[PDB]
RNA sequence: AUGACCCACCAAUCACA
RNA sequence: CACGAUAGCUAGGACCCAAACUGGGAUUAGAUACCCCACUAUGCCUAGCCCUAAACCCAAAUAGUUACAUAACAAAACUA
RNA sequence: ACAGGUUUGGUCCUGGCCUUUCUAUUAAUUCUUAAUAAAAUUACACAUGCAAGUAUCCGCGCCCCGGUGAGAAUGCCCUCCAGAUCUUAAAGAUCAAAAGGAGCAGGUAUCAAGCACACCUAUAACGGUAGCUCAUAACGCCUUGCUCAACCACACCCCCACGGGAAACAGCAGUGAUAAAAAUUAAGCCAUGAACGAAAGUUUGACUAAGUUAUAUUAAUUAGAGUUGGUAAAUCUCGUGCCAGCCACCGCGGUCAUACGAUUAACCCAAAUUAAUAGAUCCACGGCGUAAAGAGUGUUUAAGAAAAAAAAUCACAAU
């Protein structure tokens, strides 16, 4: 009687042969650590970002517009090298026409180059092999070509279509030939775009600026994006106030393949989301509403399964408790409910019950969505739940704010900032509330610190190592203060006995007792440490303990072993 | 309380005012874990002594009750 | 409220509702808000022509000249209104705008017989 | 010296055309 | 402002008899109670405090009326 | 209030709680189009743009409009007006600081005393009396814009702003944070107003006309929500079995549930409907033997009543 109309933005059908226009190439630059992606970029763009980058690392995807001498417009994507960012690279592979695979000469094909190969191969993207560091001493293009032949990438030398251009990034050796290689492959793909239709696009990175609010870096797939359009991405929407370019410039129009910063989002889009333009505000809200309703339905269903099980267990406990206990009438059920009378079930509603089990409550706040996702994948990797428990209470974009402090304060959390800030006020506030805010610009420092945190909470490993052993000989009954005290006369054989240490009693191989002496006394003197061959009188605090003539006694001491994290992150 | 019995599902919440309080979850069945944010409202539950708040079903992390499937 | 300076004035307050304007002719301090506090209400002017094609103006003449006599100042549109009524000579600007209007009608007449050709 | 708890009054017909 | 039962406090004096407390005896499952015996603080006098009572006739003071008029019970109902 | 439900085995009385009405915010669920009105979490921090100019040089304008409710029991109403400004010789007139007071003015008396808070002399000082406020609430503490053609206050903070923190949207838009709370980084000076100009005129995020939003009305193009034990309009068949759950209040669920959950039927509102929270309204010109309440006693003070007619006084156990 009421079926919800399906209204959501659907990516338009493929453009007609008539309106298809010459496009511009989008090129990802991928590969293993320190092989020179960013130095390539820098040299093309006449800029230095390899100098200014924090830690000399590329931690963020970025798009860059480059015009060449020939009039070639290329959009470059800079992908990070570390194993942590594998999510990012994947996204880069989806939005690209061409990839440039960078492999240094002195090293050759390695793990991240393999991963990159896999992403580009799975996304069905044309790839161009660029060997780097040919100005080096050990530079060997040939080795690299062989190792590439291993992974089913065929170089131009072997007849394969994959183009191999050896290049030195520092000296600018073959740069013209890589440029012309990309040019040729691009002219070969015959790339087309629809300028006239509405805007289909894709989100690179979404972050929050204090001045400009919510902002997204997005590469237009097709359509002209003009100021004042209405965009919809995933579960959130925007009207477009500014569309700006990375040097700060305000650009009035966006044409397909151009990277564009966008302003005016109501909520932050998930990085890697496809952007569809619509006709009005109310249309956009119809859409967002639909999508939310949909997700809530799916989640509701899974929840419905878990629930049904829980209440079927309860239902079974009820049927058991009722039928098994001999139904007659309900009042006689009340009376026959007295056959199982004492009911021992212990349940406490307090929140300090898990602290000794050593949970770790953790709040992540990163600079951009991509980064946050990276960190949460790293946390997904966590394999040891018997050791500690890694509990992510909250994650989000933007600098550390008052809400995050409070949140951490209730859960005894730790706030991990990443490429973000914490103002004075926030800091002193977390000082009052007993929260620690640890800020990190470098992702593996962050994960290190996570490990440090997990291990510091980890249960100290208790090891029992022996101190002394003494055999009982005679048993005495001594009267002191109107109390008969059993006294074990002992002869210390190997080792020594000390008063403060923990003791255990041994009967013919069995262990009878565990605990500490009440009185160790030797020849009318109380002596803390009896050496070897020394006779010592021993009175335990436990009166139930029987001392025979032939018993053995082992004095032991407990030393603490500090365990590190059982969790080793893959990266 | 005494005259009439069941076992009622409640949670403990911390509220934006910083005050921590027991609160009750309407409907049959629910999925709520620690760290979920909910929105609570003022109706007092008559059976439960002490429990003056109620989770709003259908907002944030408390979803509407799923019809039997 | 206490102001630094400014004079008594006869102006139009704008009452009305969107697209349907109405005016209360008013003697007010100069520095106070348009629709705000006033010293005395003087008249009303309804710009929209009514059922009979009349714009209704009301002027409390006695009080108007009492205030002019205390040296209140007139707004250009109140001036235009009084003048129209005949309680003041025509305001020069009414006359001039009339003339300009005539010359526009003339040049559109000629342009009409020039385009018709 | 004692003797779980719980128990009660809030709905109207038949017959004929 | 000046008083205010019993109990209670301070100091000095009294002491027949009564008596919290306590100690004995019964009783009882128990009996730190009721019942029996002893005995003390205290009840008395002088001086000073203390300011409490079911200090309740559970019905405010001062003038009046017996008209209108029954929630119940009680000591009838009411005016200023 | 025209009232209603609920104390008990029952009746009466007393006494609370709740229902029924009306509005606003928020939320849930639903949502077709117009018009009009209104637009509101934050005296926390603010990217960018704009919000004050005119004019033959001087000058004159430049929190005035607009913003906000932070502070303060502020204050309402009313005396009296220095000053500024306009006009004109003057006289007038508009806005009215300071100073005042017939009266009225948030809670709290478990805030009961304040501690110099008065007056004279006269010359403006010397000097002299020993006062002044307060149970008709002084002196404190808490909360707070308002009695609305409007008024009062603030203008980053240190009541103030020389200085010092430090580098200011509580102008329009925007944005972070924060909150249950979400309007355009828009167009024009065409009309009114304001500034300036002798003037044509220029400027003005005041404002005008628009944009956005079920917040409210209305109009039709629009059907969905809540409820059906009683109060209180309206129910049937299954499932469950003191479980799962429901309720504003009484209460419902223990195998024949009109009260849960779903179905059938119905009722009631309707582009809305429920829920939550704040209001509007609501207590005593009523009572005090037994229900909450006559303060253990008398005298006076302050304050009141006198409203017509008279009186003080004799066995007995005051102290
Ligand atoms: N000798 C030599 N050194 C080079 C060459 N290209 C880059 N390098 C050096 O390698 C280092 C890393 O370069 P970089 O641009 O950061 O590589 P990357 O792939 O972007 O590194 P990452 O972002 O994955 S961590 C730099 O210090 C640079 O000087 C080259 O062609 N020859
Ligand atoms: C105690 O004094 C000890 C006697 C134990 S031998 C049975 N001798 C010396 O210390
Ligand atoms: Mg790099
Ligand atoms: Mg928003
Ligand atoms: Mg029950
Ligand atoms: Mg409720
Ligand atoms: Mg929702
Ligand atoms: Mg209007
Ligand atoms: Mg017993
Ligand atoms: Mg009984
Ligand atoms: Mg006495
Ligand atoms: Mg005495
Ligand atoms: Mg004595
Ligand atoms: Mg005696
Ligand atoms: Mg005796
Ligand atoms: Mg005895
Ligand atoms: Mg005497
Ligand atoms: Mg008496
Ligand atoms: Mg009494
Ligand atoms: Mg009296
Ligand atoms: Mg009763
Ligand atoms: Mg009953
Ligand atoms: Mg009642
Ligand atoms: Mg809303
Ligand atoms: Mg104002
Ligand atoms: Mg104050
Ligand atoms: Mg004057
Ligand atoms: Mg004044
Ligand atoms: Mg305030
Ligand atoms: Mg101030
Ligand atoms: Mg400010
Ligand atoms: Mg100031
Ligand atoms: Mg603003
Ligand atoms: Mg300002
Ligand atoms: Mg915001
Ligand atoms: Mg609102
Ligand atoms: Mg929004
Ligand atoms: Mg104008
Ligand atoms: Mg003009
Ligand atoms: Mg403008
Ligand atoms: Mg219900
Ligand atoms: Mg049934
Ligand atoms: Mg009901
Ligand atoms: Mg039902
Ligand atoms: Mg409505
Ligand atoms: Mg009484
Ligand atoms: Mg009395
Ligand atoms: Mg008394
Ligand atoms: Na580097």
């Amino acid at each position: 009687d009421k079926v919800r109309k399906n209204k959501d933005a659907v990516r338009r059908p493929q453009a007609d042969p008539a309106l298809l226009t010459p496009r511009s190439p989008v090129v990802t630059i991928m590969g293993h650590v320190d092989h020179g992606k960013t130095t390539l970029l820098d040299k093309f763009r006449k800029t230095q970002v390899a100098a200014v980058e924090t830690g000399g690392i590329t931690q963020h995807i970025g798009a860059f517009l480059v015009s060449l001498p020939s009039g070639e417009k290329i959009t470059f994507l800079d992908t990070p090298g570390h194993a942590a960012f594998s999510a990012m690279r994947a996204r880069g592979a989806q939005v690209t026409d061409i990839v440039v695979l960078v492999v240094a000469a002195d090293d050759g094909v390695m793990k991240q180059t393999v991963e990159s190969i896999q992403h580009a191969k799975d996304a069905q993207v044309p790839i161009i092999l660029a060997v780097n560091k040919c100005d080096k001493a050990e530079a060997d293009p040939e080795k690299v070509k062989k190792e590439l032949l291993a992974y089913d990438v065929v170089c131009e030398d072997y007849g394969g279509d994959v183009q191999a251009v050896p290049v030195s990034a520092l000296t600018g050796d073959n740069l013209m030939a890589l440029a012309e290689a990309t040019v040729a492959l691009a002219e070969m793909l015959e790339l087309k775009a629809d300028p006239n239709g509405p805007v289909e696009g894709t989100v690179i990175e979404s972050f929050t600026d204090k001045g400009r609010g919510l902002v997204t870096t997005a590469i237009i797939q097709r359509g002209t994006l003009r100021k004042g359009s209405v965009l919809v991405a995933g579960k959130c929407w925007a009207k477009v106030r500014l569309m700006f370019d990375e040097n700060g410039k305000t650009i009035d129009e966006a044409y397909p393949s151009m990277p564009v910063g966008i302003t005016g989002w109501r909520d932050l889009p998930s990085a890697g989301e496809e952007i569809l333009e619509v006709e009005s505000e109310p249309r956009a809200r119809e859409v967002v509403d639909w999508r939310k309703y949909e997700q809530e339905q799916e989640k509701g269903q899974e929840d419905l399964k878990i629930i049904e099980e829980k209440r079927k267990e309860h239902k079974e406990a009820h049927q058991k408790a009722r039928e098994k206990y001999g139904h007659l009438l309900w009042k006689k059920r009340s009376i026959l409910r007295f056959l199982e009378r004492k009911e021992q079930i212990p349940l406490k509603p307090k929140e300090k019950r898990e602290r000794d089990s050593n949970v770790l409550s953790v709040i992540i706040k990163g600079d951009v969505d991509g980064s946050v996702e990276a960190i949460l994948n790293i946390i997904d990797t966590y394999d040891a739940s018997h050791e500690c428990e890694l509990e992510l209470v909250h994650f989000g974009v933007g600098d550390v704010s008052a809400n995050d402090v409070n949140l951490a304060e209730t859960f005894d959390g730790v706030i991990y900032g990443f490429n973000v800030n914490a103002g004075n006020v926030i800091q002193q506030s977390a000082a009052k509330k007993g929260v620690k805010i640890k800020l990190h610009k470098i992702i593996y420092r962050l994960v290190e610190d996570l490990q440090e945190e997990l291990s510091s909470r980890l249960p100290c490993a208790v090891e029992e190592h022996p101190v002394g052993e003494a055999s009982i000989l005679a048993t005495f009954s001594v009267t002191e203060g109107k109390k008969k005290v059993p006294v074990a006369g002992c002869r210390v054989q190997k080792g020594q006995l000390e008063k403060q240490k923990k003791f255990k009693l041994t009967r013919n191989g069995h262990v009878i007792w565990k605990g500490s002496l009440t009185s160790l006394k030797h020849h009318k003197d109380d002596i803390s440490i009896v050496k070897t061959g020394m006779d010592c009188g021993l009175s335990l605090d436990e009166d139930n303990m029987e001392f025979q003539v032939g018993d053995r006694i082992v004095c032991y001491e407990e030393k603490q072993i500090q365990a590190k994290t059982s969790w080793d992150p893959g990266f | 309380k005494k005259p009439n019995s069941a076992n009622r599902k409640c949670c403990r919440v911390r509220l934006s005012t910083g005050r921590e309080a027991v609160c009750f979850i309407p409907g049959e069945g629910h999925s709520l874990q620690e760290h979920h944010v909910v929105l609570v409202q003022g109706g007092r539950t008559q059976d439960l002594p002490g429990v003056k708040l109620t989770v709003v079903r259908g907002k944030y992390d408390c979803g509407h009750v799923q019809k039997k499937k | 409220r206490a102001y630094r300076g400014g004079h008594l004035t006869i102006r139009l307050a704008l009452g009305g509702c969107t697209n349907r304007p109405f005016y209360r002719i008013v003697a007010a301090h100069s520095k106070c808000p348009r629709d705000g506090r006033f010293v005395e209400q003087l008249g009303s002017y309804d710009p929209l022509p009514n059922s009979h094609g009349e714009k209704l103006v009301a002027l409390n003449f006695d009080r108007i000249r009492h205030w002019i006599g205390c040296g209140a100042h007139l707004s250009k549109p109140v001036e235009k209104l009084l003048g129209l009524s005949g309680f003041y000579p025509l305001h020069p600007m009414m006359i001039t705008n009339a003339e300009r209007l005539r010359r526009k009608r003339a040049r559109e007449v000629l342009l009409a017989s020039q385009k018709t050709d």
